[PDB]
């Protein structure tokens, strides 16, 4: 009936300051929102639209899966043609209560 | 691998009966989408449920579905759940999971999970025929009635008569049990110098009927 | 909350055609919101399109989904044979009540027969008068049941064939039932028949105790 709380990673009491390591998997964030990309070429001469739930980068591709980077396939673009992409990030009415997002708290034991 | 849901096998409860449904998603990250349960009614629509994010077991219900159903999940072997306390007559209907992004559309669906609810114990079918006649051809049948649950399967001629067959599509009575019809068409010269024949099962009952259609 | 009105019910057209449902929203809705699905009998529904215009991953290139605000459109160019369905369109927890695409064919007028019980069944208590309308474009038809020449109301159930995949026609049993004491006092039983395809009304009847 009531979703999953927050979780402690690792605490620190340190001169009479405590500090917390939470395990952020930010499912408030990767639940609510998602991308809305416009791309435009020249064959494809109206503007292609396509949305986008992951921004994973896992691989198996010859570049990367760091932290502070996005990845995502763009479909559409030729490596021919000159394309010009631009990106929106829309929200998922679902997660709104009486027209406010992330709308409630959650209950946590430091013991 | 591709992206399946599956669903979990048809059920027949009492009314006042519990029940869960499971949707077991593969091909995919689990997490990462939300599941939704879509239901349909005999002969009707679609109706949204309720979804679920599985990352964080984030549920939303339809007004209609608030406080009748609940929506929940398992991470870990990748399954969402339906389920009543107390099931009544009017759930039945087939349900449906599907895969929804955050724009909120279903991409990939279950196969649907038939649930039949009913006060009704399993009754093999009465069968009774539709004889001939009142030119060129002529019409005949049989009567498959009261049974339950669906479904029952009729032949004509043990398979040897295909040609101009109509089983019609079962129709639940007042009573809660099935009542549903089989017709053919024929040509009138043939009563009289070719048996006709209609092979009823009904395989929840383990009943197996014949009845020898005879004009007049 | 939103309400989707989809338009028309039925749309009627031959393999080849263009296709033209049409969803109307309550009120002007964002277009990466809404979706349109196709659902063939006894299949689970398939998603075509979402965000109003984008092509779901192997829908062919004949389906193409345009609309913005309150007026989105789904357009079938080509008929296929297997684009006759149903098609649904949604915005969140809100569903049309869907438009069947069926195969237009050449107007074709049922062919009537009615069944008297079974003596078997009589024994049973119950009586079940059966009409067939057999083999018949459209699907619109009125079916009556005149027990002597009074007409009856909720003692009837209908049912309807899919539409044949060799001849493109549907087939309807009209089922009266009434009880042996209630069968045993009326002597006319007729069932009479409204269709496009017959010029006038067909009625087919029987006396009770009187057949070869």
């Amino acid at each position: 009936v009531k979703p999953d709380p927050p979780h402690i990673k690792n605490l620190s009491f340190h001169n009479d300051d405590l500090y917390v390591q939470w395990e952020n998997p930010q499912n408030f964030i990767s639940r609510c929102l998602f991308y809305e990309v416009e791309v435009n070429n020249s064959q494809t001469e109206t503007h292609n639209v396509f949305y986008v739930q992951e921004a994973k980068c896992e691989n198996p591709e010859f570049e990367r899966n760091v932290e502070n980077t996005s990845c995502f396939m763009v479909p559409g673009v030729l490596p021919d043609t000159l394309n010009t992409v631009r990106i929106r990030v829309k929200t998922n009415k679902l997660c709104y209560e009486d027209d406010k997002l992330w709308s409630n708290w959650s209950q946590e034991m430091s013991i | 691998a591709e992206v399946q849901l599956v669903q979990s096998g048809a059920e027949v409860k009492k009314p006042g009966e519990s029940l869960k449904i499971s949707c077991k998603g593969s091909g995919y990250s689990f997490t990462s989408y939300w599941i939704g349960w879509v239901r349909q009614m005999p002969g009707k629509g679609l109706e949204w449920m309720g979804v679920i994010y599985p990352g964080d077991s984030y549920t939303r219900y339809s007004p209609s579905f608030q406080g009748q159903v609940t929506i929940s999940a398992d991470k870990s072997i990748s399954t969402a759940y339906l389920q009543w306390s107390s099931l009544k007559a009017s759930d039945t209907a087939m349900y449906y999971c599907a895969r929804m992004p955050n724009w909120g559309s279903f991409d990939y669906w279950g196969q649907g999970t038939l649930v039949t609810v009913s006060s009704a114990s399993t009754k093999g079918p009465s069968v009774f025929p539709l004889a001939p006649s009142s030119g060129g051809t002529a019409a005949l049948g049989c009567l498959v009635k009261d049974y339950f649950p669906e479904p029952v399967t009729v032949s004509w001629n043990s398979g040897a008569l295909t040609s101009g067959v109509h089983t019609f599509p079962a129709v639940l009575q007042s009573s809660g049990l099935y009542s549903l019809s089989s017709v053919v068409t024929v040509p009138s010269s043939s009563l009289g110098t070719q048996t006709y024949i209609c092979n009823v099962n009904h395989k929840p009952s383990n009943t197996k009927v014949d009845k020898k259609v005879e004009p007049k | 909350e939103v309400v989707l009105t989809q338009s028309p019910g039925t749309l009627s057209l031959s393999p080849g055609e263009r296709a033209t449902l049409s969803c109307r929203a309550s009120q002007s809705i964002s277009s990466s919101y809404l979706a349109w699905y196709q659902q063939k009998p006894g299949q689970a529904p398939r998603l075509l399109i979402y965000g109003a215009s984008s092509r779901a991953t192997g829908i062919p290139d004949r389906f193409s989904g345009s609309g913005s605000g309150t007026d989105f459109t789904l357009t079938i160019s080509r008929l296929e044979p297997e684009d006759f369905a149903v098609y649904y369109c949604q915005q969140y927890e809100t569903f049309g009540q869907g438009t069947k695409v069926e195969i237009k064919r050449t107007v074709a007028a049922p062919s009537v027969f009615i069944f008297p019980p079974s003596d078997e069944q009589l024994k049973s208590g119950t009586a079940s008068v059966v009409c067939l309308l057999n083999n018949f474009y459209p699907r619109e038809a009125k079916v009556q049941w005149k027990v002597d020449n009074a007409l009856q109301s909720g003692n009837s159930q209908e049912s309807v064939t899919e539409q044949d995949s060799k001849d493109s026609t549907y087939s309807l049993s009209s089922t009266l039932t009434l009880s042996k004491a209630d069968y045993e006092k009326h002597k006319v039983y007729a069932c009479e028949v409204t269709h496009q395809g017959l010029s006038s009304p067909v009625t087919k009847s029987f006396n009770r105790g009187e057949c070869a």
